[PDB]
């Protein structure tokens, strides 16, 4: 039971209560977030941008902490761009390593999941998820947030591997879909983040469309 | 590190930002709170960082002082260093890392609006070293009578004097409907292009009747013991 | 509060203050602490107001039946007794009372009881109950004796309420006399503070660790 | 765990002349650090020349005053329409109030009216019962910053005669129905300046020998 | 519940302190002297925590000893009252504070008069004519403030203690076992045997 | 005791011909919004409608009494539908009582109330209730985060009593809707659709169901992006 | 147990027509036991006057601590310190201890000698300024202190009038609490003389 | 979180944490449950049937508390007995209504998440929802217990209105399915009841079978 | 606290009790007698919680003086004892306990024998040549071993109880204003007025 994540919260600080996902296809992978914001029942936010870049084609989807998660991503960002300069472009695992050694290390202190999500052109599409104990599981697909838990049935039945871009699209938008209508810390538009060997897409999705499919 | 103080001054407040066409505004109201008690009646929530970065500041309000003064006296450093106009991501990343080192112990909600080089920009501060970036926002303990405004009358592609309007009127929703916020409206206009201009009192609509009566007391009512001239000089 | 009475030769002095505080706010200079039984019986009130001036009222009704039923004034033993009777019963339950019932009877003579909201009742010659009672004790006992006259026994008991006044931050206002004989108690004046202590200072030559 | 007492803030104000006496108070109602109501009375005529208010916790002042008024009425019943005197009504809501001393209403209780002789009378109660008659007396949230200001303008204490050394006091005297407004409508002013639970609107009412006269003041609403 | 008592007089100091040193239900001593001489016309008495008092009062008279040695000088009363003061200043705010009371009865010798300072273990200094620390205080002020007079002798000043005295071994739960009575005056310091 | 299952805010306002109600139809157990067909306002006769937030189970508790009460009224009652019908007053009071007395005994009925409607007279009626006993009037009036968001946008329109002949239904109408769409856009246990009434003097009550929030501001998002130096 | 009300006291300032008042009570207390009704809350370095209620250890510390640090500031600028800038001292040195605080309400008052002009100034236990034209109050009557300042006060009062104001509201506040009292002080500056009054008020 | 569902149980009470639904359909209706019970994480009881009947065609579906549950069921019964004895067969919002008023009643003593679900000839298949609070809730279908937080998503896209039996029995399989397999409350076998005109017809599932679904 | 000692010796039972009654920082009466005749040989000396001590003792005193009444007949100590231990018994637990501590001295006329029984406020009845309560045991009960014999005289006990008040008196922390002692024989119950 999942009261228990909010629990480890700060008192009176922003809270990620989130709906993320990063799910791997055919030519690469792609994440996807709601954008709500909350403070207790209040919404500080309705249209966060919880996808954050830490490296060209490397990704993150946060949760948890608003506080804790910003700064770990700043963090490694500086670690990835010191990297380059000095031994070239890191391998999506280098990235999740250098989340994990930060949540791992201060386990205690923090309130952080994580999803890492890259794209190699050796390795192809990647996805590492990191949750609160600081462990790395390397997935084909991957859920967090107090939303996820409403999804786990749905996505289980739903995900195939190799998937298209446009069914792995529609995958993240009736996933999230049904984690904004059940989770009230869960809400707004649905961003998405499409990393390929053409480049990076950012895709947004509104209330109207994706509340009634 | 010290888990609150509560003689220590925590005001309530109104303060919002408002993006438009050629910058950005902020405002706030003019209380200063002692718990249930008015403290100041016109105190200044508007802080300077630097020439064209301004800062509104709620929570603790020592810790709001004194995070924007060592913030604003680092910038002067770094932009007479680099030789270079300071920006708006600079204050902001140089506020909310101090801040998260002291896990939310410095009790300082900031509202950060600026114009530099790169463009015209709002951000929002929480006092646990969390930022947000939007068009318009709104903090303090009026921030929901704020933001109901906010989201009622803000439009895309606002003018000057719309945003203005819109910035004050939602300021006067916190004054009317928060018991924490009162008193006066400030505003602080930053267009690029232009100096920023500090409208101290920008709107008085709270200003103190007449009273019935004169306390003038007739001279000798209070009962003295002793005189004595006091030397100031050496 | 600060309240006192002691036995002595002339009969029972009886002093109060007249503050009331609600924490360190001073909600009132001139509440009445003696309460007038009878014309042979008086109580004085220290602690919770409420509580006090309450059951003080109550004993005093309590009282009044006893002489219609038994066609002659209670003694000062019963009267405490009724009232320490029921606040035992009260015990635990968080009522705060700090009384003295004095009074003069035929068979007792002049007599003090000091009674309390934990079930103490003791007999006795001098007692002093309230948050200021140690500083009136240092004045009372150091000047006390049974031969001291009607008006030097009068000025001790004031004396020892200003005593306490001052020093002691939940104690002020005005002192309230009375003095109890064979004929019945006998007011004697409402002496407010701001005023009684300079008097005191300059005819006494006293309260040296003031600003004269 | 369930917390059955709320603060609902707002302060009243009663003041006694030689033939009159004036009960005030302020019709702000609020919970934390919302308004629920800009007017919101709480001053109320009881009959018989008796106005009260029970200012606190309104959910027990509402229930008290209730009570009380209640109260009037079956005096009228059982003793031939008999006038409650301020005394008396003072003494029977003491036993209202002291009645629940184990699960008090959380309220400071003002009431006013004439006594028995004609003069003008202030009653003020604690949350169980202790009571007491005065000149002046303040009640409810701004009563710490109005109670000061009455002791000096109304007792006039701490005021000497200029010139006598500090030695004769200022004499005391019965203030006018017009001097007694004018210092509820300044008591009320400075308090909205300086508390923020304290403000929208005054009202007033005076107690003669004619009957219950109100009057209404506009007061600022931040 | 130690009890120490200073009056100040017309050209001395008397200071008065309880013999009594107890430690659960049993009172392990009954001639104990609270004080420390920390300069020939200045000494301090002291009542508080277990041990930091004894330790307090003989780092304070080391330092003082120091000073008059370095300087072949003896300070004043009001200068040694200062050092104290500080110390217990910078102790409250330590891992573990000094929770000592102390009373500094001096004679200053420049000035020729007698002065008293009262000194809690928060550093609060007040100079005063009379003066006391613990419970004491809840009855000795307000009989001072009675019979107290400014311009009284060395003989009147040990007879408004004696009152003192009386009123404590009458209304205090504790036995004391009476007290130790030490004089500072322009001839330095001596104790009063029989008392 | 707590609240289980809650509904959020309830918002009312009055106008120069009679009061206008509203609240979502949301069932809420803690984080999960699990109740969606959830109705809260309930009218009781062709006069009165009472908005009720908490705890659901004590609000159907409520609508248990207040439909005894109906039942009650027309017993030996001839002027039942005329005369002697319930007034908003006397259903209001009657709730007060209720609330008032189970707090007196330690066991509220959690909930936060409204009782709206118009009385025999044509005198609007408008007055809150809770679980404390406390209650108050207001030509606007709110529940939870109803209070501190709707309150600020209904009193622009209606600010005292003199505004209250000047705003017409459709003004007030239209402020009500608005300030729904505020609290879904930043209430974290609100949702989109929701029920609202209308009772006037004139042409009665019209109670409107399945309402939906709609001309939501949601396209600036796009532009948003990381959150702060972040330019992708 | 809370420092701040331990052994009481308060402080007022007040502005005029070119003229500053401040005054305080003389009571030092631990809790209900008055212990001495000589200590004076007020001290001045130059001709910048500082009030300082809260617990009596600190206001003692902070005498001493802006007593050396004014007579450097002296030394190296050779001139007397203003009340601006004096009121910015203080509120840099409150800070620098926010984990730790000094239990203090702090009350600047002067004028400058420069400008002429009038200033007072108020402050939190750490640092956080308080500016006002009109009044400021401090210590454990701050709610009675505001409440007859802001009933009392006027504008432009000369400074034979403004004493009567000052005084006024002190004393009876100070009645209204258990803590304040037991004697009073009141000092009126002027642009070059300085007068020091004791007040006659109830002595319980 | 589900903790404050199991917050509720008193120190060492056997827990009834459950994957349990109730679905209406063209013919009737059917109950459906895990059989699953745990003290802690000690499996107490894995065959348990939580599908209990309380009059010919009104059955319920039991969560929470094991001991609580088993005490309303058996009162209501005795209720439902002595109504038909008297008034006839009860409707099943007759039945509903009597689990509404001991659970409102006894709702600080009581932890009991009770479905209930009935066939009528003329109300046809009905279901009510009864959570912890005491509330009542009419609903074409519902889902309870501490597995049902993985389901809501994949209920809420795959139920329809007017289904055969064999679809809604294919409804509840697939979805206790995903609900037992994220939930280390739920598990064993998938009991279900159906409740139809015909009669009363008890089914039965296995893990060989429904987890490779 | 409270001091109640008994001792039991040849022919008689010898009770000393504390005449202090402390409330805070005061010691509010310093003659007060902590004992209440039962019968005309049976005394019960008593100590414990403020309010309760006199309430029981005075209950007890009452039932037994109604028995007396009623038989026109002495009941033994032993009998008296047994009465007052069942009505602690049923009091511990109660809603509120009395929280009061007793010795009974009695003299059986029958056995002509003096008896002294202790008893607490659970109830706990022991038959005993000397007893005490409260931290008065921690001293006189090893002074007692040592020195008491059975055979004694009351002029002896008497000598032998100024020897445990000495040591009370020299060792406790609090001053409980000495002793009022009474002496229970076959004559009855007497007071001793000078000690
Ligand atoms: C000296 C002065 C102090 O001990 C005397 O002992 C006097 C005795 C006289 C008055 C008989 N004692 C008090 O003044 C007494 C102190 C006290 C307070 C509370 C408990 C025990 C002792 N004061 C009171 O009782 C005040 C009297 C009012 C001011 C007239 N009353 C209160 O504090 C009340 C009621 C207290 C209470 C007791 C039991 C149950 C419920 C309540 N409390 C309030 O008024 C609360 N509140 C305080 C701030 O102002 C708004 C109201
Ligand atoms: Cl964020
Ligand atoms: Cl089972
Ligand atoms: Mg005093
Ligand atoms: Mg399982």
């Amino acid at each position: 039971g999942i009261q228990v994540d909010i629990n480890r919260l700060k008192k009176g600080e922003v809270s990620l209560g989130a709906s993320i996902m990063a799910v791997t296809f055919k030519d690469g992978v792609i994440l996807g977030a709601d954008s709500r914001t909350t403070t207790g029942a209040y919404i500080a936010n309705r249209v966060t941008d919880k996808l954050t870049r830490v490296h060209d084609k490397i990704w993150c989807c946060r949760s948890g902490s608003a506080a804790d998660t910003q700064a770990i991503a700043d963090i490694v960002q500086y670690h990835l761009e010191l990297y380059t300069s000095q031994y070239g472009t890191p391998s999506t695992e280098t990235a999740a390593s250098v989340f994990k050694e930060l949540c791992y290390e201060n386990k205690d202190n923090l309130t952080a999941g994580i999803i890492v999500a890259g794209y190699d052109d050796k390795n192809k599409g990647e996805v590492y998820t990191i949750p609160l104990g600081g462990s790395v599981h390397k997935l084909p697909y991957a859920i967090a947030g107090s939303g996820s838990t409403f999804i786990y049935g749905y996505c289980d039945k739903n995900f195939r591997e190799n998937m298209s871009k446009e069914e792995t699209v529609d995958f993240i938008k009736h996933s999230l879909s049904q984690a904004i209508k059940w989770d009230g810390s869960s809400g707004g538009v649905i961003r998405m983040v499409v990393l390929t060997a053409a480049g990076v897409e950012r895709l947004i999705f509104y209330p109207d469309e994706y509340e009634q499919l | 590190n010290s888990h609150t103080q509560p003689k220590a001054t925590s005001t309530g407040a109104t303060i919002v930002g408002v993006k438009f066409n050629n910058g950005v505004v902020i405002a706030a109201d003019t209380r200063s709170t002692q718990g249930p008690i008015v403290a100041d009646k016109n105190c200044a929530k508007l802080h300077r960082i630097s020439p064209k970065i301004w800062c509104a500041g709620a929570g603790t309000a020592a810790d709001t002082e004194a995070v924007t003064q060592l913030i604003g006296s680092n910038i002067e450093l770094h932009s007479l260093y680099t030789s270079r106009e300071p920006r708006v991501v600079s204050a902001l990343q140089m506020l909310k890392q101090h801040l998260f080192k002291y896990q939310g112990h410095i009790g300082a909600y900031l509202i950060v609006a600026g114009v530099d080089p790169t463009g015209s920009h709002l951000f929002s501060i929480h006092a646990h070293g969390s930022t947000d970036v939007g068009y318009y926002l709104s903090l303090g303990s009026g921030s929901l009578a704020a933001m109901a405004v906010l989201e009622s009358h803000w439009k895309q592609d606002l003018t000057k004097e719309e945003a203005i309007k819109l910035a004050s009127d939602a300021i006067q929703a916190g004054i009317w409907n928060d018991l924490g916020s009162g008193s006066n409206v400030d505003v602080c206009v930053m267009e690029i292009g232009k100096d920023a201009e500090y409208l101290r009192n920008y709107l008085t609509p709270n200003v103190r009747e007449e009273k019935q009566k004169s306390y003038k007391f007739p001279r000798g009512t209070t009962a003295v013991l002793k005189e004595s001239i006091v030397n100031i000089c050496d | 509060t600060t309240t006192l009475a002691f036995r002595f030769q002339g009969g029972i002095i009886v002093a109060v203050d007249s503050r009331a505080t609600a924490g360190n706010w001073v909600a009132s200079q001139t509440v009445k602490k003696v309460i007038e039984i009878n014309p042979f019986l008086l109580g004085t009130m220290a602690g919770g107001a409420a509580d006090c001036q309450f059951w003080e009222t109550w004993l005093g009704s309590q009282c009044r039946l006893h002489e219609l039923r038994e066609k002659e004034r209670i003694s000062v033993a019963a009267a405490s007794k009724i009232l320490s009777n029921l606040v035992y019963q009260y015990k635990g339950a968080g009522l705060s009372m700090g009384t003295m019932i004095c009074g003069y009877t035929r068979k007792e003579g002049p007599t003090i009881y000091y009674v309390d909201s934990d079930g103490t009742r003791l007999k006795g010659d001098i007692f002093c109950v309230g948050s200021g009672q140690t500083f009136a004790y240092g004045v009372l006992d150091s000047n006390y004796k049974w031969d001291l006259s009607v008006e030097d026994a009068l000025y001790l008991g004031k004396r020892s309420i200003l005593a306490a006044a001052h020093r002691d931050a939940y104690s002020g206002g005005s002192v309230n006399l009375y003095h109890v004989t064979e004929d019945g108690w006998i007011y004697h004046g409402n002496h407010d503070v701001g005023e009684l202590f300079w008097k005191v200072k300059e005819e006494e030559g006293s309260f040296n660790n003031v600003i004269g | 765990q369930f917390n059955p007492y709320g603060d609902n803030g707002g302060t009243i104000l009663g003041i006694a002349g030689e033939d009159f006496a004036v009960l005030a108070g302020d019709t702000r109602n609020i919970t934390d650090y919302s308004i629920n109501s800009r007017y919101e009375p709480k001053v109320f005529d009881c009959g018989d020349n008796i106005v009260m208010s029970a200012n606190g916790f309104a959910a027990d002042g509402d229930a008290l005053v209730k009570r009380f008024k209640n109260s009037v009425k079956w005096y009228h019943f059982d003793h031939n329409d008999k006038k409650l005197s301020i005394n008396s009504a003072a003494r029977n809501i003491q036993h209202l109030l002291y009645g629940k001393r184990f699960f008090p209403y959380y309220v400071h209780t003002i009431i006013a009216g004439l006594d028995e002789d004609g003069k003008g009378a202030v009653y003020s109660f604690d949350p169980v019962g202790s009571y007491e008659r005065e000149q002046c007396r303040a009640g409810g949230a701004a009563a710490s910053l109005i109670m000061p200001f009455l002791d000096n303008q109304v007792n006039f204490k701490n005021q000497y005669e200029p010139g006598t050394n500090g030695k004769v006091k200022k004499p005391l005297k019965y203030l006018s129905v017009e001097e007694v407004i004018k210092l509820v409508r300044d008591s009320f002013t400075s308090a909205t300046e300086r508390h923020i639970q304290v403000g929208d609107g005054l009202e007033i009412l005076i107690v003669t020998k004619d009957g219950v006269r109100k009057e209404f003041y506009e007061l600022k609403r931040d | 519940m130690d009890i120490i008592l200073g009056i100040r007089v017309q050209d001395s100091v008397i200071l008065a302190s309880s013999k009594a040193v107890t430690r659960g239900i049993s009172v392990l001593k009954d001639s104990d002297d609270k004080t420390r001489q920390l300069s020939p016309h200045t000494l301090m008495s002291f009542a508080g925590e277990a041990g930091d008092t004894v330790q307090f009062a003989e780092y304070i008279q080391a330092n003082i000893q120091l000073y008059s040695i370095r300087e072949d000088y003896e300070l004043s009363p009001q200068a040694v009252s200062s050092f104290v003061r500080q110390e217990l200043a910078k102790s409250i705010r330590s891992r573990r504070p000094y929770q000592v009371n102390v009373l500094i009865g001096g004679y200053d010798k420049k000035k020729n008069k007698p002065e008293l300072y009262q000194i809690d273990y928060l550093g609060t200094k007040v100079e005063l004519p009379y003066g006391a620390h613990g419970y004491s205080g809840f009855y000795t002020f307000s009989l001072l403030d009675h019979h107290y007079r400014p311009d009284m002798t060395t003989e009147e000043g040990l007879d408004l203690l004696k009152l003192c005295v009386q009123e404590l071994e009458k209304r205090m739960p504790m036995d004391f076992k009476g007290v130790i009575v030490k004089i500072v005056d322009k001839d330095g310091i001596r104790q009063v045997d029989d008392f | 005791q707590q609240p289980i299952v809650t509904g959020t805010s309830v918002i009312s306002m009055k106008y120069d011909n009679g009061v206008i109600i509203a609240a979502d139809n949301l069932g809420s157990y803690g984080s999960l919004l699990r109740f969606n067909g959830v109705e809260r306002l309930i009218p009781v006769g062709d006069n009165t409608v009472v908005g009720i937030s908490g705890d659901i189970s004590d609000m159907q508790h409520i609508e248990r009494l207040l439909k005894d009460l109906v039942t009650e009224n027309a017993y030996d009652n001839p002027l039942a539908d005329a005369e002697e019908a319930l007034e908003p007053s006397y259903i209001f009071e009657y709730l007060a009582t209720v609330m008032y007395q189970r707090r007196s005994k330690m066991n509220p009925l959690w909930n936060a109330i409204i009782v709206a409607g118009v009385q025999s007279n044509g005198d609007q009626f408008l007055r809150y209730v809770n679980l404390l006993g406390v209650t108050y009037s207001s030509p606007t009036l709110a529940t939870g985060f109803g209070a501190h968001m709707a309150n600020p946008l209904l009193r622009k329109v209606v600010d005292r009593e003199s505004d209250i002949p000047k705003t017409t239904v459709q003004v007030a109408e239209e402020a009500i809707v608005n300030a729904m769409r505020v609290l879904y856009y930043r209430d974290a246990r609100s949702s989109r659709n929701f029920s609202l009434a209308i009772i006037d003097k004139n042409t009665g009550l019209t109670f409107k169901k399945n309402l939906q929030v709609e001309n939501m501001k949601w396209d600036f998002a796009k532009d948003i992006k990381g959150y702060g130096t972040q330019k992708i | 147990s809370d420092p701040s009300s331990i052994n009481g006291g308060i402080v007022v300032a007040m502005t005029g027509k070119d003229c500053v008042a401040i005054a305080c009570d003389l009571r030092l207390g631990s809790q209900s036991l008055g212990v001495s009704n000589k200590f004076e809350k007020i001290f001045h370095y130059g001709h910048v006057f500082l009030g300082i209620t809260g617990l009596a250890t600190d206001v003692t510390t902070l005498n001493e601590m802006f007593r050396y640090k004014t007579n450097l500031y002296k030394l190296k600028e050779e001139r007397a310190i203003e009340p601006e800038t004096f009121t910015q001292l203080v509120s840099s040195s409150l800070y620098e201890r926010r984990f730790g605080p000094y239990f203090v309400g702090p009350v600047v008052a002067g004028i400058n000698s420069k400008s002429g002009k009038p200033f007072i100034a108020g402050f939190d236990l750490i640092g956080c300024i308080d500016e006002a034209k009109d009044f400021i109050v401090s210590g454990t009557a701050s709610d009675q202190l505001f409440g007859m300042c802001e009933s009392l006060y006027e504008p432009n009062l000369e400074p034979e009038d403004l004493f009567e104001t000052i005084s006024q509201a002190l004393l009876n506040a100070a009645d209204r609490d258990a803590l304040s009292g037991w004697g009073a002080v009141v000092y009126i500056i002027k642009k070059d003389e300085v007068v020091k009054r004791y007040l006659k008020m109830r002595q319980d």
